[PDB]
């Protein structure tokens, strides 16, 4: 279709132009082949062009107009894929940010280690954060949280009860040391949006593997009273805010035995 | 005049003030007496207090047990780089973590009465340079020296020994030192000196 | 006793009730129970109120986390309101007083005094804004207030210019441009919706005055006002009666004006086109013609995004 | 140590508790006899005490003078503790001697952390001021046949903090200056209570009220001074070295001065109005030059938090030329105190070649921007 539509061009002139440049603009919309037409993947070295830009041109603000329109539509992936185009790449990972932190709150049993929004997020990550990065320092942190999280998951389940917690600490979100759950109250609320969505699951993960790991062995040194304090700071921490959370604290279950 | 230089200029003038600090010793600081500030009083010193006690901790009652029956010698030690405790009944030797205390080492390789343990650094150039840190035990007839190395794995000990035995009978090893020269220096119940070297070889240095 | 209170809250008794309410005035515990425990919207309201109100310290940022939601839990309305917007104000001045360099960290009582409670706007109007130099607290606190007296409104105004002078230095010409732009319109999108702190009218003449005494470009004055808040529509007729009134040159106001239209007819889609171009500024209004032919009726107000 | 004193060779602890101290005289192939220098007596109080008497072998001095004592009564067993309080020693020297808890027989002492000790010369070898930031903190082993007891070293920190509420007697022995600067670290100092920290931040802002006043005399205000003293402990160790070898610094030390500057940055930031805004203007302009160092030394570790992220060495070898004598003697302070030119280029390397990954590449473009 863009060989025949190149064509009208032939007819040099204005009015023409214009017509032929509508007539690709209306072929990228409601098409929507847009890595064919406009083009795909940076690792770094730009666009790999698409057939258009082979012929060129405006070529940003027809992505903008795609990718508002993928806006409407909520077509999200297009309006990463068309920010990416467009180099917006703050825009791009706080989208993308979106897209990675919910599906992360939810129930679990997913993640096959090959090909969604979590391996979307590996993409851009290794892709950008290298290279001159243009993000907002804040855009990135939430970003690598993000992906801390899913680690955390993938871990989660296929065993390595053990390796869960150290990286669940790692996040300094949950309190695992003192009481100091309730600094962990007064920072919460300060928390960003998509972080303060994700918190339900971080707990009961926690209650879970501190359960399983300490299941009370068999028949010296077995220090079984950490990895108890660290429920306990956790349920402090549940009981302050369930209001500010879905409604399950039915970590109680898991909690007890 | 740009604040920039300026600012560095200060730094560097406080830090060689810094540097310059009278030396701590000097015989004119208290030729008239010593000023001293001293109670006998815990915390008497409110404010001042040099140190305060943060913990203690217990031998372990799983070690303790294995140091039940000793006719006899015993002796402990701390191991300052280790951050290691160590115990000597007769022939074994235990080593137990001073953070952890549950995580013990025990030797079984000594036969004989242990006279002495001395951690010493290696020497400069053998075949375990690498080793942070030699463990030497001298009984009434060896001396033995191992290696302590910490997994970097588990973050456990690991002790191997470097078979090099020492036959040092008549000696009755009192005491050991080290050089950091890797030079290991020991004393019998038999005066003064004598010096070892690995390289087995017992050399009187002062004479025999 | 047992620090068993949370269970407090389910206690059903009917006898809990009036337990409650004789208690309630560390109580506070008892309180952050009770309007948890209240269901209803307004009796939980009507007790965040008063534990704002409240005479045991508790911090300003507690005092309005408790009218938030109090707020949330929408002639109480009245007071309630007020009273945020009191607050506010002191969490402003209490903002200043750390960044002032004039105060010293041991006269600490004054904040302790500002988060502590909710003041007399006389007590923080001559107390603190007069003392500190805090202008635009002040102005701020007057609007509150509704004080409508223009001498006194604006005498505040001139001492806020006054005191931006002296600041600068010149090179920042941009830099104070923008720092000035970014102080009026702060205090200007909060004053703005009310005419008495901010004559339009008599303010745009005055500010283009003052930065008069700088390096200029056309619109800079203006973009202010509108980021201000104020919209386009309200802005234009002002100054083109700002135009047409003076006797006089002002080619900084046709400038100004041309400044806005352009920036105007770019924003909303309505207006867009071509009989633009030409346009620099006289009164050659383009609305003008456009009004004579069509009608007044430009359309709903339209604001800056 | 030849480092704490080139002079004295060694210390003699009696039966009685008594220090002695020898001097000697080393030649590559002769030792000299040593002398006595000087020699310290127990307090009983004074000189004729007997309070040490007798005191054991158990006994140890613990680098830069701690004298560790374990004293066996003909009743029971006491431990006494010895520290020269250094911060009066910055000039006449006293010791702070106390009894300690253990009760018990003590079997050997050690140093479980190295010594605090500042420099490897004479010359502020002691100041402890100097390395509190730095040195790890002290703490002690006491073995005794029961169990090991550990004791840790109060820091000034922590004294000025049992002297929040009176600090004239921090003032009087450390002086102001040093008040000042502990004021700041305590008001910044991380899970610290809001009245310890608002105390200290009164404190260092305004002194104590009619009585201690904070100020420049017609010489720089001991905030200044504090402030200044506090940057340049931090800096201390990295400031003369050399930032390019890979970088002379690991990534979690990178991180750990880059965070500590941050929360200076923002402290200064925060209260910039008190200190800026003649005695009173010279005040002014050199508070105004240490906070814009503090923000640059922000700048600069703010890169290299970036550096550290990827592909940094392989851009470093292809890159330097003719330059790159000058650039590999370049020292911590030189970034501190820029050396714009060539980090621009660098920069521009590292965004244009892909090493920089997403949202940092962002912001080297941006700091191009804003500072290049």
């Amino acid at each position: 279709a863009l060989q025949y539509f190149y064509f009208l061009r032939d007819e040099k002139d204005s009015q023409g132009e214009n017509m032929f440049l509508r007539c690709v603009s209306e072929l990228v919309i409601e098409s929507r082949e847009f890595d064919m037409i406009l083009g795909k993947l940076e690792n770094d070295g730009s666009r790999k062009p698409g057939v258009i830009d082979k012929f060129t041109s405006d070529t940003k603000p027809i992505i903008n107009k795609v990718a508002s329109v993928a806006e409407n539509k909520g077509l999200f992936e297009e309006a990463a894929k068309l920010y990416d185009l467009a180099k917006n790449a703050d825009k791009v990972l706080e989208l993308m940010n979106k897209l990675l932190s919910p599906v992360v709150p939810q129930i679990s049993a997913p993640q096959s280690n090959k090909e969604r929004l979590k391996n979307m997020a590996l993409s851009i990550a290794e892709r950008y954060r290298a290279q001159g990065i243009s993000a907002n320092k804040f855009v990135d942190s939430t970003f690598y949280l993000l992906l801390d999280l899913i680690t955390f998951f993938d871990e989660y389940h296929s065993g390595h009860i053990d390796r869960a917690f150290d990286i669940i600490e790692r996040l300094k979100l949950v309190p695992l040391n003192q009481e100091s759950v309730e600094e962990r109250v007064a920072a919460f609320r300060n928390f960003s949006d998509e972080i303060r969505h994700n918190l339900s699951e971080v707990l009961l993960a926690t209650m879970n593997i501190l359960f399983t790991q300490f299941k009370r062995l068999k028949g010296i040194e077995d220090r079984d009273s950490q990895l108890r304090s660290q429920a306990r700071t956790l349920i402090t921490f549940a009981g302050m805010i369930p209001y500010r959370t879905s409604g399950d604290t039915n970590a109680r279950l898991v909690q007890m035995e | 005049q740009e604040a920039l230089e300026n600012a560095g200029r200060l730094i560097d003038r406080q830090l060689q003030e810094d540097r310059m600090y009278p030396d701590l010793s000097e015989l004119l600081m208290v030729s008239s007496g010593m000023d001293m500030d001293y109670p006998l009083q815990l915390l008497s010193v409110p404010n001042l207090p040099e140190i305060s006690s943060i913990r203690r901790v217990p031998l372990p009652p799983e070690l303790v047990e294995q140091f039940g029956h000793m006719q006899c010698n015993c002796m402990m030690g701390v191991f300052p780089p280790i951050s290691r405790a160590w115990l000597t009944i007769d022939s074994d030797i235990f080593m137990w973590n001073y953070e952890d205390g549950g995580d013990l080492a025990y030797f079984d390789g000594l036969s004989e009465t242990i006279l002495a343990v001395g951690l010493v650094k290696p020497k400069a150039g053998i075949f375990q340079p690498h080793v942070r840190h030699l463990l030497v035990l001298a009984t009434p007839v060896d001396i033995v020296i191992l290696g302590l190395s910490y997994a970097n794995l588990s973050g456990g000990m690991q002790l191997l020994p470097d078979p090099l035995s020492l036959p040092t009978d008549n000696t009755y090893l009192l005491t050991i030192t080290s050089t950091d020269n890797g030079r290991i220096f020991l004393a019998g119940k038999d005066g003064c000196l004598y010096e070892v070297a690995y390289q087995k070889i017992n050399h009187s240095k002062s004479s025999l | 006793q047992v620090d068993l209170a949370d269970k407090l809250l389910q206690v059903a008794s009917p006898f809990l009730e009036p337990h409650l309410v004789r208690m309630a005035k560390r109580y506070m515990d008892l309180l952050w129970r009770y309007y948890e425990k209240n269901r209803s919207f307004s009796n939980a309201a009507r007790v965040l109120s008063r534990l704002a109100d409240m005479h045991t310290e508790i911090s300003l940022q507690q005092r309005l986390e408790y009218i938030a939601r109090a707020i949330l839990s929408a002639e109480f309305l009245h007071e309630l309101e007020e009273k945020m917007e009191v607050a506010r104000i002191q969490l402003q001045i209490q903002e200043t007083l750390q960044r002032q360099y004039s105060h010293h960290s041991s006269v600490q009582d004054a904040v302790s005094q500002l988060d502590s409670e909710l003041m007399d706007i006389t007590k923080l109007y001559g107390e603190f804004a007069d003392p500190f130099k805090l202008a635009e607290c002040k102005l701020a606190i007057i609007h509150c207030a509704g004080y409508s007296d223009p001498i006194l409104v604006q005498t505040l105004w001139q001492d806020i210019i006054e005191k931006e002078l002296s600041d600068s230095v010149t090179l920042s010409s941009s830099d104070r441009m923008h720092a000035l732009s970014l102080k009026i319109v702060l205090l200007g999108k909060i004053y703005a919706g009310t005419p008495r702190f901010f004559p339009l009218d008599f303010i745009v003449q005055f500010l283009e005055q003052q930065v008069c005494t700088l390096n200029w470009d056309v619109g800079f004055v203006i973009q202010t006002m509108n980021e201000i808040g104020v919209p386009l529509p309200r802005l234009l007729e002002v100054y083109d009666q700002l135009f047409k009134s003076r006797d006089p040159k002002p080619l900084h106001l046709l400038d100004c004006i041309h400044v806005l239209l352009i920036r105007y007819v770019e924003n909303p889609s309505q207006v867009l086109n071509c009989e633009r171009r030409r346009f620099t500024n006289l009164c050659l209004d383009a609305v003008c013609g456009y009004l004579v032919e069509l009608q007044s009726m430009s359309s709903s107000v339209a604001v800056q995004a | 140590e030849n480092s704490e004193s080139l002079d004295c060779q060694l210390l003699a602890v009696t039966h009685a508790g008594v220090r002695l101290y020898f001097s000697t005289c080393p030649f590559r192939a002769r030792p000299n006899t040593l002398t006595l220098v000087h020699v310290r007596l127990p307090p009983g109080f004074s000189a004729s005490s007997t309070v040490e008497k007798p005191s054991k072998v158990h006994r140890a001095l613990y680098s830069k003078g701690i004298l560790l004592m374990a004293a066996s009564e003909n009743d029971n067993d006491i431990l006494w503790c010895v520290n020269h309080d250094t911060f009066p020693f910055q000039k006449p020297m006293m010791e702070t001697q106390m009894t300690a808890g253990v009760d018990g027989h003590s079997w050997a002492l050690s140093a479980i952390d190295t010594p605090l000790n500042k420099d490897h010369i004479p010359i502020t070898d002691s100041p402890v001021v100097v390395q509190q930031h730095m040195l790890p903190p002290k703490k002690f082993v006491l073995l005794s046949a029961q169990g090991s007891l550990m004791f840790h070293k109060l820091r000034p920190v922590d004294q000025l903090r049992h002297l929040l509420v009176e600090i004239e007697r921090f003032f009087k022995l450390h002086q102001e200056d040093q008040a000042c600067a502990t004021c700041l670290i305590l008001a910044c100092s991380t899970c610290d209570r809001e009245v310890s920290a608002w105390a200290t931040r009164a404190f260092f802002r305004y002194g104590g009220e009619a009585q201690m006043r904070f100020t420049t005399l017609p010489v720089y205000s001991g905030k200044h001074n504090g402030i200044c003293i506090y940057f340049s402990r931090i800096m201390g160790n990295i400031w003369d070295a050399s930032l390019v070898v890979e970088s002379s610094v690991p990534c979690q030390l990178l991180e750990s001065v880059l965070q500590e500057l941050k929360g200076l940055q923002e402290f200064l930031d925060r209260n910039s109005q008190f200190a800026g805004g003649e005695a009173q203007l010279s005040e002014k302009i050199s508070l105004q030059a240490i906070q814009q160092l503090v923000r640059k030394s922000y700048q600069a570790l703010a890169l290299w938090k970036l550096l550290c992220e990827h592909q940094f060495t392989i851009i470093v070898a292809e890159l330097q030329k003719e330059l790159q004598e000058q650039l590999k003697i370049t020292t911590f302070k030189d970034l501190v105190i820029r050396d714009k030119e060539l980090t621009g280029a660098l920069i521009a390397s590292l965004i244009n070649c892909y090493i920089r990954d997403n949202a940092a590449v962002d912001g080297i473009s941006l700091h191009l921007q804003d500072i290049c």
